[PDB]
RNA sequence: UUCAAGAGGGCGUGAAACCGUUAAGAGGUAAACGGGUGGGGUCCGCGCAGUCCGCCCGGAGGAUUCAACCCGGCGGCGGGU
RNA sequence: CCGACCCGUCUUGAAACACGGACCAAGGAGUCUAACACGUGCGCGAGUCGGGGGCUCGCACGAAAGCCGCCGUGGCGCAA
RNA sequence: AAAAUGGAUGGCGCUGGAGCGUCGGGCCCAUACCCGGCCGUCGCCGGCAGUCGAGAGUGGACGGGAGCGGCGGGGGCGGCGCGCGCGCGCGCCCGCCCCCGGAGCCCCGCGGACGCUACGCCGCGACGAGUAGGAGGGCCGCUGCGGUGAGCCUUGAAGCCUAGGGCGCGGGCCCGGGUGGAGCCGCCGCAGGUGCAGAUCUUGGUGGUAGUAGCAAAUAUUCAAACGAGA
């Protein structure tokens, strides 16, 4: 029931859209995941460069 | 901030906001944007006219970076470059009339809107406009393409 | 004897009794506590005669004498010494009271003290 | 016995409804209620006078340092030729 | 002594021969996200935003804080 | 001109009215009107960071000549105007003409309120019904986080009871006494599973009913002795 000169709007959500959410909650982590691979090859290819 | 809310203010208050002849009852018009033609026609006739029909040709796999045409006016166009060089110019007369490209700072055509200050400057685009090549020759410069 | 205070003028009260809510004599989940009817068929909020009165800003009390004791004072609570000597300066208009969390023991040392700076106390015998 | 059984084996504290007893008071228009006064009890404070306190001036009594003014050191405020 | 019919709710209209209600304690009912419109408050200003990622802290705090040829790939805006 | 429970000028009752009609003086009383006090809101382009007054644009710093006048103008009684100063006083016309680091009583142009938490203090004048509903102020409250009270406490915290003392229009709160046995609160900000009389509400418990209804289908018990506290 819209009302006195608003937007006309379409939402995506007549789906089940909520067993499937994801949250960033392992986005530090997934940081410190990566620096301590990062690091760990750069030691295994001693003096080759890091980057590739 | 649920303390500067106004369900902290109606308690006591027998209905929390929604009236005793009519109620908060649950979908009582429809559920969405239901009803255009029917018995809501008229909010969509007035505040939103060109929203039922069809119209235009269809273009199917359209692909947005073939049409890219960022545009720029003349007055907007002295502040690509630094001050060295306008003020440098209109000086040691020798018809210096520098060189400026829009490419470089990401614009492609030019168009003529506003007005230009006197000098002979040289530009560097692949489009132009009609009243834009006219301006800059009235001021004594020029006008060049590219690919 | 007891300390006077700097003027005692005559107090008066437009009304002496509280404000009970009503159909809290016939029961016991309900309470003396004012809350506000708001029914359709309710005749305190329709001001009938013979019935409960209902509190306006017509009964409150004149600015001189608001929060005034029987005795011209007016009243201000403690727990310790320190935040007793900020009563010096006003101490024909305010006095102290003494909270009731505090020990013998200490109680001893601030009315031996008030004593001195002439700061009346309100309740100066309570545990002994 | 234990500080404590007014902590006694489903024993921390221990509300209300509902009951038993004791103290007071009352009783033929069911009870309860609002405003206004009266009477009686329970407690608070009299004081077993409550005569409240403070400034300056006058009087009679006694008393011991300083200040008034000078000198020496110390500290601080202000100044503008 | 005078006054004074039981509360809630529907209703043009309730003291009702209109429904609910013996009594007490505890629980109990206008939320969270996503998008939009406007109003207010703060910061920068034809510009303004690092939210994704990377450089520094082992992470007691702290899964924070600071920083970036990323410094603008890009989005909203400056032209219909 | 006749109705069904006994029956209503409101009732008792009234006939030189307490009846019917026209009229007088006196009188009674509503939250209305008038006078006053107390509370809140609204309006004053309100006022106060420190000096002037209730009639109509005010103030000094400033040179060459100096007084008896000014202000030689409406039976209009006019903002402008005239006898509470106009040249007063002190030394010797001539001169002085300090003057409030304090004159002298209601304007002091030297700085200031006992008031000045300016989100404050003061003054005037008018108004106040209220459902659904909209807004504001809440030093009304409940649980937890960050800072802060050189906070409270086994010489007794929370909680609970109270013919006790008191405050606020109210929400609610502070003291006093008893019990009890270990933690709790006030301020500035933050956040929320935040305030019940009900919903044939949910869970538990308790009453009147009530020492009541009942312990009635199928023929039937009696006498003595024994064990045993006890039939
Ligand atoms: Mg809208
Ligand atoms: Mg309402
Ligand atoms: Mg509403
Ligand atoms: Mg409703
Ligand atoms: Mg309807
Ligand atoms: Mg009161
Ligand atoms: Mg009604
Ligand atoms: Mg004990
Ligand atoms: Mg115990
Ligand atoms: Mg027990
Ligand atoms: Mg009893
Ligand atoms: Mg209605
Ligand atoms: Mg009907
Ligand atoms: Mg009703
Ligand atoms: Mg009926
Ligand atoms: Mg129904
Ligand atoms: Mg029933
Ligand atoms: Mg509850
Ligand atoms: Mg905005
Ligand atoms: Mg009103
Ligand atoms: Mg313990
Ligand atoms: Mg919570
Ligand atoms: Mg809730
Ligand atoms: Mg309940
Ligand atoms: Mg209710
Ligand atoms: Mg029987
Ligand atoms: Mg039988």
């Amino acid at each position: 029931a819209p009302s006195r000169n608003g937007m006309i709007l379409k939402p995506h959500f007549h789906k089940d859209w909520q067993r499937r959410v994801a949250t960033w909650f392992n986005q530090p982590a997934r940081k410190i995941r990566r620096r301590k691979a990062r690091q760990a090859r750069a030691r295994r290819i001693a003096p080759r460069p890091a980057s590739g | 901030p649920s303390r500067l809310r106004k369900t902290r203010k109606l308690r006591g208050h027998v209905s929390h906001g929604h009236g005793r002849i009519g109620k908060h009852r649950k979908h009582p018009g429809g559920r969405g944007n239901a009803g255009g033609m029917h018995h809501h026609r008229i909010n969509f006739d007035k505040y939103h006219p060109g929203y039922f029909g069809k119209v235009g040709m269809r273009h199917y796999h359209l692909k947005r970076n073939q049409s890219f045409c960022p545009t720029v006016n003349l007055d907007k166009l002295w502040t690509l470059v630094s001050e060295q060089t306008r003020v440098n110019a209109a000086k040691n007369k020798t018809g210096a009339a520098p060189i400026i490209d829009v490419v470089r700072s990401g614009y492609y055509k030019v168009l003529g809107k506003g007005k230009l200050p006197k000098q002979p400057v040289i530009v560097k685009a692949k489009f132009f406009s009609r009243r834009a090549e006219e301006k800059i020759k009235g001021v004594g410069g020029a006008c060049v393409l590219v690919a | 004897a007891a300390l006077r205070p700097l003027v005692k003028p005559k107090i008066v009260k437009k009304r002496t009794k509280k404000f009970i809510r009503h159909q809290s004599d016939r029961y016991v989940k309900i309470k003396r506590n004012w809350r506000k009817p708001r029914g359709i068929d309710n005749r305190v909020r329709r001001r009938f005669k013979g019935q409960i009165l209902m509190p306006n800003i017509g009964y409150g009390s004149n600015k001189k004498t608001k929060h005034m004791l029987p005795s011209g004072f007016r009243k201000f609570l403690v727990h310790n010494v320190k935040e007793l000597e900020v009563l010096l300066m006003c101490n024909k208009s305010y006095c102290a009271e003494i909270a009731h969390n505090v020990s013998s023991k200490n109680r001893k040392a601030i009315v031996e003290r008030a004593a001195q700076l002439a700061i009346r106390v309100t309740n100066p015998n309570a545990r002994l």
